RNA sequence: GAAACUGCGAAUGGCUCAUUAAAUCAGUUAUAGUUUGUUUGAUGGUUACUCGGAUAACCGUAGUAAUUCUAGAGCU
RNA sequence: GUAGGAUAGUGGCCUACCAUGGUGGUGACGGGUGACGGAGAAUUAGGGUUCGAUUCCGGAGAGGGAGCCUGAGAAACGGCUA
RNA sequence: UGUUACUUUGAAGAAAUUAGAGUGCUCAAAGCAAGCCUACGCUCUGUAUACAUUAGCAUGGGAUAACAUUAUAGGA
RNA sequence: ACUCCGCCGGCACCUUAUGAGAAAUCAAAGUUUUUGGGUUCCGGGGGGAGUAUGGUCGCAAGGCUGAAACUUAAAGGAA
RNA sequence: AGAAGUCCAUUGAACCUUAUCAUUUAGAGGAAGGAGAAGUCGUAACAAGGUUUCCGUAGGUGAACCUGCGGAAGGAUCAUUG
């Protein structure tokens, strides 16, 4: 099947390598995962070397997304692929791989901020949100988008190795930087 | 700036959109470039430090140890993106002859953008992970030629 | 590239200039 | 090979064992456990080729399997178990206890021990590093873990273990000054005072070491054994003391006992 | 004269690797034309005997020396045994199974026999000695 | 205590030298670049007086020229 | 080189994109070997020449290829599929 | 702290083979045994040691030799 | 211009062995089993044969590079 | 939960082309070398070998060889201040 191997490979200087053995059950490859965005969750178990276990993921749905500034994660919907530095294609097939940028459903994350700061975008209770007001800075870049209900993240999880679809809310010069790769 | 490719370029593990500044912090915390010391007597240059290039394979600032042999050559070329050759010259014993011949090996190594080097330059290299198919050093010091 | 190694020699034949004249002033206020 | 070897060719076995070349087309292959394999003493050996309890193979399995056999002070029952330095070997019903130490030669010596002496054994520290829950632990050359260990012991040093508390006792630092034993090399089994330390960043530390008689010897940093602080080790030795004779002096004893002997 | 450099190792051992192939011995052995041989390679070979021939001995000599036309059962190659001794030509037959040595020189020819290089050791499987010597006999009538 | 289920082993050993010329291999390294049944040591929180449905051996209807070829039924 | 995919894991191992490099009379590349490598063997004043299929170590194969299941471990052949 | 070769010493280094110590298998090629006295045994019985290119690792030496370097000193 | 003394460089010659060599002979062809200043080319019994083949150069004639099968007990040098 | 089957992709045996290389081998005829007691024709080399021999090159002749041009002594001359 697939293989690692080095054999088939030119030498540094191009000579060909003649070959001495056959191939190695402890140097194969699998055929990817290819995962796709689909509220048809699937994700098959694999025994990989060792006994231990791989998770394939063939199509996910929602992910655990971390807002990084405001240090809050939530479980949150995948709505979109919108940009993929690898290959172009993976963007209009939806694929999910890590540090594809994606679109996620911004609900989640609203609650916490209105339960946070009792902002929009009981005594003791309107005592410390105030005091956690006076330091309550949002990125207008950030803010813009939460309009629109989605925001914009980075998959930092490998869904054709761990089964999960996992990533950050992008924000800073990362954020300036892919917006302007989308701004066409 | 040094975001030249398709992807974002960033070092990993480092925050940059933390409301905290990082003044007063060790580097790779607070947002601040991290760096690091290679070990072996072997100085950080000031250009890693202090500079703003982003390369995973550098041994000051990337995601490499520096273990195994240390070598030393000169550099015979400069071309590729990141990775020198480095020849090294040496003596072979004939045996019977009781007299030596001169030998040679091309050494693939990674430069990282902190070092400047031309062909002729004296470079020490140590060894890493394979970092390609033929790269397994990466390069410690550059002394220019004629110094 | 260019003007990398300009700056460097402008600089460099600047003060290789001027510690030539510091020498010799230091010469000249010996003698005596 | 498709995987793990369980055979082990009589010639390629360890030379300090002493087997005998037409003996066989195989020796014991010692099983996993405390020991290398390369620096242990298999059950088998122990009983029938240096204490000729046993005749045969057989035999050693009808000793064993009766429970008569004590390592560490845990019955054990595998002809190939890989007894190595420092241990305690026990026989209730012949009274005797013995310790696996080296002579002179590099050839490990049952030494006969007395039952007070036979409460405990020395090991040497690997590592010490934090567990799961930032519990601090350390593990020997024995592969023994020993879990909140005092916070001054480190890598390298030695710690005196009683078999029936299974907790140290004592510890010794690993420093310039102590008498050590050599347990690999070709000064296996010598005896000595640490007199120096040689460190090489990133490569393997020389230890220079000084026998009684002025003999100075060098070795590699893991093969070097403290057996007490100062001077005075903390177990008994065999007769030698550590103290390895030229050829010529063994010859020149030899050739006295004839004339007495 | 010779190159006598400390660093002069490689250009003495690629000389001596050049000047090895002007040697006669030297050359025979690494050219690997011994395999076209028609003993190949082989101390002896069996074969079968084609024809009971007599060659004129080399001069100054003046003699029939009595020899046999014999093809190799493993290559099939056909060449000519000597068969020695008084009268051992009578017990040697056509269409015969006939082992084969060397003549003692390494494939060149012997005594006054013109390109000769074999010699006949059995025939049917019994030793011409035994036979010259009436110590055997031949396995047929 | 046969049989049978379950568990483990059968990746060692033995044989051979066809392919293979910086390859194998040798001395020397590295894994801070990984997996590792077993052995050994340590470590695993503040209907429950014990759940459910199957199946082998067995039993008895068999098919095929035929195989540790094979189908259905009754048990546990 | 960058970003991914795959892998027990490093790596053009594979994919996308980018750069134009890499090796060579210090013999690359190709060809020959009646070439498995070594520990060693024969003969040796010294230096050397020749040999090393074979019981120890390492590798490789099970009529030729390829593929794979089970399993901690096999691309297994006194396992399976073509 | 210019970089090396060379040399010295040491560490690490499979066994078997080779050299070699001990030992009267009747000798020998070998083998790794045995020996001592006459008790419920002893000699902690023995199963040494050297060699092991080249490359790599580490101390001492600095003659010989290689490369690098020098005056607008970017000198101390 | 010629005569005498000398120095450096050159083409050579003459005598001689304390040298070398199989000798002829050589002041280098010496300082070589008491064997080593540096470096290039090149030979390994006689033939087949500077032939066949491949490559390369040439308008051609040919040049350069260059085998094997096989054959033979000598061929050859000095005296 | 899930069989047959189906779809796309991957790995990929196997077979069938053209091409190339390798090794072996037939071939009318042409033609080389060598060996084979005691063939035919001359006499070219050895003496100044009866035209001194030889090298390069070119042409010619049954055959060895002959001739032209330049060269060598390994010549049959170390020699004419006559
Ligand atoms: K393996
Ligand atoms: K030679
Ligand atoms: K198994
Ligand atoms: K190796
Ligand atoms: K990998
Ligand atoms: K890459
Ligand atoms: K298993
Ligand atoms: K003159
Ligand atoms: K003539
Ligand atoms: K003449
Ligand atoms: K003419
Ligand atoms: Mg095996
Ligand atoms: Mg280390
Ligand atoms: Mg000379
Ligand atoms: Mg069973
Ligand atoms: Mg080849
Ligand atoms: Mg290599
Ligand atoms: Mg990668
Ligand atoms: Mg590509
Ligand atoms: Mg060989
Ligand atoms: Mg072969
Ligand atoms: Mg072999
Ligand atoms: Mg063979
Ligand atoms: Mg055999
Ligand atoms: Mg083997
Ligand atoms: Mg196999
Ligand atoms: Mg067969
Ligand atoms: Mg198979
Ligand atoms: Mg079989
Ligand atoms: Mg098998
Ligand atoms: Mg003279
Ligand atoms: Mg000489
Ligand atoms: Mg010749
Ligand atoms: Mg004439
Ligand atoms: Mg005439
Ligand atoms: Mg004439």
């Amino acid at each position: 099947g697939i293989s690692r191997d080095s054999m088939h490979k030119r030498r540094a200087t191009g000579g060909k390598k003649k070959s001495w053995r056959k191939k190695r059950k402890y140097e194969l490859g699998r055929q990817p995962a290819n995962t796709k965005i689909s509220s048809n969750k699937t994700v098959r178990r694999i025994r990989v070397r060792g006994g231990n276990v791989k998770w394939r993921a063939l199509r996910l749905d929602t992910g655990n997304f971390s807002w990084g500034s405001e240090a809050v994660t939530r479980k949150t919907r995948i709505l979109d692929v919108v940009y993929n530095a690898s290959n172009n294609e993976l963007v209009r097939t939806q694929t999910l791989v890590k540090s594809a940028i994606v679109q996620v459903d911004a609900a989640p994350f609203k609650q916490w901020y209105l339960q946070h700061y009792g902002i929009d975008i009981s005594n003791h209770v309107v005592r410390k949100i105030e005091n956690r007001q006076a330091d309550r800075k949002l990125d207008s870049h950030l803010e813009e988008q939460f309009a629109s209900g989605r925001l914009l993240a980075c998959i930092s999880s490998r869904p054709g190795q761990c089964g999960r679809a996992d990533g950050y809310i992008l924000e800073g010069k990362e954020l300036e930087f892919y917006m302007k790769k989308l701004q066409k | 700036a040094e975001q030249t490719e398709k992807a974002f370029l960033k070092q990993p593990g480092v925050f940059l959109s933390s409301k905290k500044t990082g003044k007063g912090k060790r580097p790779g915390k607070g947002g601040n470039r991290y760096f690091k010391s290679i070990g072996l007597g072997f100085k950080t240059p000031r250009e890693a430090t202090e500079g703003t290039y982003i390369d995973k394979k550098c041994p000051f600032t990337g995601n490499v140890s520096i273990r195994g042999r240390i070598l030393a050559g000169t550099c015979h070329s400069a071309k590729m993106n990141r990775t020198i050759i480095v020849r090294r010259n040496y003596l072979h014993y004939v045996k019977k002859y009781q007299r030596y011949e001169k030998r040679h090996s091309n050494i693939p190594a990674h430069i990282s953008p902190c070092f400047r080097v031309k062909e002729g330059d004296h470079v020490t290299i140590g060894q890493c992970r394979p970092l390609s198919k033929t790269v397994r050093f990466n390069v410690l010091k550059v002394i220019p030629a004629g110094s | 590239e260019k003007a990398r190694e300009k700056t460097l020699s402008d600089q460099f034949e600047a003060r290789r200039a001027k510690n030539k004249a510091s020498r010799e002033r230091k010469f000249a206020r010996r003698k005596k | 090979a498709r995987g793990l070897k369980k055979h082990l060719k009589r010639l390629n076995a360890p030379k300090h064992w002493m087997l005998d070349k037409l003996g066989g087309a195989f020796a014991p292959k010692p099983s996993s456990g405390p020991h290398k394999s390369r620096e242990c003493l298999p059950l088998v050996i122990i009983l029938r080729n240096r204490l000729k309890y046993a005749l045969t193979y057989r035999e050693v399995i009808s000793i064993l399997m009766q429970r008569q056999v004590m390592v560490d002070g845990k019955v054990r029952t595998d002809k190939t178990y890989p007894a190595g330095f420092m241990d305690v070997v026990t026989i209730p019903k012949t009274n005797e206890s013995f310790r696996l130490l080296y002579d002179t030669k590099g050839r490990f010596r049952l030494h006969s021990l007395r039952d007070e002496e036979a409460k405990f054994k020395l090991c040497k520290v690997r590592s010490v590093q934090f567990g799961q829950k930032g519990i601090p632990y350390l593990n020997t050359y024995d592969g023994r873990t020993i879990r909140y260990p005092d916070p001054l012991i480190k890598a390298n040093d030695t710690i005196k273990l009683d078999l029936d508390s299974n907790k140290i006792v004592d510890f010794i630092k690993f420093d310039v000054g102590n008498v050590v034993m050599v347990t690999g090399g070709r000064n296996r089994g010598r005896v000595g005072i640490l007199k120096n330390r040689e460190k090489h960043k990133g490569s393997f530390e020389t230890v220079h070491i000084q026998d009684s008689q002025g003999h100075e010897f060098a070795t590699r940093l893991g093969n070097v054994f403290t057996l007490g602080k100062g001077s005075k080790p903390w177990v008994s030795l065999p007769k030698g003391k550590g103290i390895k004779l030229s050829i010529i002096e063994e010859a020149r004893k030899r050739m006295a006992a004839q004339s007495a002997t | 004269g010779k190159t006598r450099g400390m660093g002069a190792g490689r250009k003495l051992k690629s000389h001596r690797r050049r000047q090895r192939w002007a040697d006669k011995s030297y050359k025979k052995s690494h050219l690997g034309n011994e395999w076209k041989k028609p003993f190949a390679g082989s101390s002896h070979a069996k074969g079968i005997v084609l024809e009971k021939i007599g060659i004129e001995a080399k001069q100054p000599n003046s003699a029939i020396r009595k020899c046999a036309r014999v093809q190799l059962i493993k290559n099939g190659k056909k060449i000519a045994a000597f068969v020695p001794n008084d009268g051992c030509l009578n017990y040697i037959e056509e269409n015969d199974e006939v082992l084969i040595a060397g003549f003692g020189r390494k494939g060149h020819a012997v005594g006054d026999i013109p390109g000769v290089r074999f010699k006949v050791v059995k025939v049917s499987g019994v030793s011409l000695l035994a036979l010259f010597k009436e110590k055997k006999e031949k396995p047929r009538s």
